[PDB]
RNA sequence: UAAGGUGAUAUGAACCGUUAUAACCGGCGAUUUCCGAAUGGGGAAACCCAGUGUGUUUCGACACACUAUCAUUAACUGAAUCCAUAGGUUAAUGAGGCGAACCGGGGGAACUGAAACAUCUAAGUACCCCGAGGAAAAGAAAUCAACCGAGAUUCCCCCAGUAGCGGCGAGCGAACGGGGAGCAGCCCAGAGCCUGAAUCAGUGUGUGUGUUAGUGGAAGCGUCUGGAAAGGCGCGCGAUACAGGGUGACAGCCCCGUACACAAAAAUGCACAUGCUGUGAGCUCGAUGAGUAGGGCGGGACACGUGGUAUCCUGUCUGAAUAUGGGGGGACCAUCCUCCAAGGCUAAAUACUCCUGACUGACCGAUAGUGAACCAGUACCGUGAGGGAAAGGCGAAAAGAAC
């Protein structure tokens, strides 16, 4: 489902107000992109599907270590 | 009749059994066949034929 | 004092009851036919009652 | 004429039978639901 | 712990048998008592000609409840009450107001 | 092989019931009631065995239990209860030239 | 524990037993068909069809065991492709499904009210989904206060229908502070000295106390009426027992009990006391949670509807400082007060009752009380989900009516 896999981003819900203030109910999604990631440690690529925030966290933390808490976590990459 | 059957060791607990078993079988068609007055035995035979099976499951664990 | 003694020994009776003169109740005095109070157990309700 | 009930045994279990009602979960809660109101006869399997 | 048995000699206490005296025969389940010669009723038995007397106006006594009996004392030639005690590592009925063993 | 104790249990009773007496008395067939999971192998290998005549062959059928109601005092009141028979298996075992009972 | 039993229907038949291995009651154990998570494959529940082993055989066959999926771990072997991964096989653990309410979370109405209706209300209610526990959640200050101070969470009573919010309408509705119930606080982000150093979870013993069968239990007779006495009348007795129930009408003394005093082969709960097993203490130095706080845009939560809007959460885009630093004090700024986020754990007071025991009722008494006093979630109705009744009383005793 669209969830980020690195951050947990997920789909929330919440209220589209028009300008006579109807609350109509709405879905804000994530920005979530599938992407390939060098992983030079290991010489390959692995693929996930992550927000663009989650792949700000990625170049900032390292694939390495994020690939770390993935596997702390049980997720399958 | 289950302390006089706990001493025995497991082969005659077994002839034991099918003897019973071949009894059971006999009042069975006596039974059907209009005899056996003694309709107090069937009970009987398969409680013996329960205390046997219960002192063979116990020798053998 | 609630006098351990008396309390079991009336604890069968009929129409006798007894109490600790902190457990008198409205009702209690006026049901039955007569009241019967220690002189001590009488201080003690006219302290109570102020 | 012709009503609306038109028997056929075939159609009858793989329409309301047992493994039609526990193979989605809908169809386990209306077994629930029957066990709890203390249902004789659970299904039409009989 | 039964306080009636087999064979007591037992004394009616009430219910047009009063005084009258009796061997028990049976003990119900029921709390219940049937004693010699006590509750005669009057049986209308059917005929029923299969393997049975037709039977007429059959006289038979009847269950009565074991709180209407006590036992007799013999000695003392009056009903009274029966209580449990031990001897010998054993329970024993022993006779009230006289404290003698059954 | 099928042991013994299978084969005293299979054979529940003789089935006397005019087509059964008709069997005997022309085809030299018994007719009798057996355990409702018993086959035809063990039928045979029971009735050889147990009442040691020799069998042709064992047809078998199983008998639908009817319903039959009647009434029960429990709690005071005679209540009107209906319910099934149980159902059966019935045995056509041919003799060849023996005779038993 | 026992003089009676083989459940009701139940009569009968054939039997078992009488100090002790009859029955009955309790602890432990054995057996425990088939379906059902159903798990060897399948299936139209309670059925059909197997594979591999081990053993048996009268050579027809037979008996038993194992064989689901997923997760984790290990061993073996292993593609494109050299290494290597993916993949494959086999093991070992664990899960699965059901259940009344309570609990946390992910989603989330409308009828209705506003005397219409759209903001608002109803309402984060009903409902759907996920997860857990005997409770859950929360929890050890980036908290309040006010220049005085308090000192983690939770729950109750006030504050107070107040201050506020509000088509300023309908309506919503606090905190500060006070009184109570309950109450201990601790770890990691790291090294040395001591270095099992008390502590907490597990296990093994012993003691105590419960639970699961039980034991003893006190005292009344005459007479009248009556079908029958427990009632009337008379004279007695027990009471740490006059709670209650039964018995031919209303019984302290007829029965079962009750007050009270005792009881456990065995299995278990809770306390302790120890034995052992893992953790672990204390001191000295250190370190102090970054795509985070904050911001822009859109929403949501705060009593607070964007308003002059503090604070919290984040879908999107950004983005610090580092204890000479940072957060909060209801726009904002300066002073001075207070506290230290971006890591965790934590009992009690609190919520509920499918179920078990005891006790109670100015609760009902058969059109009432559960739908169901009764063989009722039945009969019957409906394809189905589902709906869903009516129906108690002879008599003290069947003595239930021979002829």
């Amino acid at each position: 489902s669209r969830v980020c896999q690195v951050t947990g981003k997920r789909p929330v819900t919440g209220n589209n107000r028009s300008h006579a203030l109807n609350a109509t109910k709405r879905r804000f999604l994530p920005n979530l992109h599938s992407h390939r990631f060098w992983v030079e440690s290991e010489k390959r690529f692995v693929t996930l599907r992550v927000s663009a925030k989650g792949m700000r966290v990625i170049d900032k933390k390292g694939i390495d270590t994020v690939l770390a808490e993935l596997r702390a976590r049980g997720e399958k990459y | 009749k289950a302390k006089e059957l706990r001493e025995k060791s497991v082969e005659e607990l077994n002839t034991e059994l099918l003897n019973l078993l071949r009894e059971q079988f006999n009042l069975r068609m006596q039974a059907a066949s209009g005899q056996l007055q003694q309709s107090h035995l069937l009970k009987q035979v398969r409680r013996d034929v329960a205390r046997v099976k219960t002192l063979l499951n116990e020798k053998a664990g | 004092e609630l006098d351990e003694n008396l309390f079991l020994a009336a604890r069968n009776l009929h129409k006798v009851d007894v109490r600790d003169a902190t457990g008198i109740d409205p009702v209690s005095l006026i049901a039955f036919d007569k009241v019967v109070m220690t002189a001590d157990a009488v201080k003690q309700v006219e302290e109570m009652l102020a | 004429m012709k009503r609306t009930f038109q028997p056929s045994v075939l159609k009858r279990n793989r329409s309301h039978g047992f493994r039609a009602r526990m193979a989605t979960k809908n169809g386990r809660q209306v077994l629930a639901r029957r066990r709890a109101k203390g249902r004789a006869r659970l299904t039409v399997s009989k | 712990a039964a306080k009636i048995r087999r064979d007591d000699e037992v004394i009616v206490l009430t219910g047009k048998d009063k005084g009258k005296r009796g061997k028990v025969k049976n003990v119900l389940s029921s709390g219940k008592v049937i004693v010699e010669g006590i509750n005669l009723v009057k049986k209308h038995q059917k005929p029923v000609p299969a393997l049975n007397q037709p039977g007429g106006i059959v006289e038979k006594e009847a269950a009565i409840q074991v709180s209407n009996v006590a036992i007799f004392n013999a000695a003392t030639g009056k009903a009274d009450r029966v209580g449990f005690r031990f001897e010998d590592g054993k329970k024993v009925r022993f006779f009230k107001s006289n404290s003698e063993t059954i | 092989m099928i042991r013994e104790e299978r084969l005293l249990k299979v054979l529940r009773a003789p089935h006397v019931s005019e087509k059964a007496s008709t069997a005997m008395e022309k085809s030299n067939t018994i007719v009798l009631k057996v355990a409702k999971d018993a086959t035809k192998a063990e039928i045979k290998a029971a009735v050889q065995k147990l009442f040691e005549v020799e069998v042709e062959v064992v047809n078998t059928l199983v008998v639908k239990g009817k319903v039959r109601q009647m009434t029960v005092r429990s709690g005071g009141r005679v209540i009107r209860t209906s319910g099934r028979r149980s159902d059966w298996k019935k045995a056509y075992v041919t003799l060849k030239e023996g005779q038993n009972l």
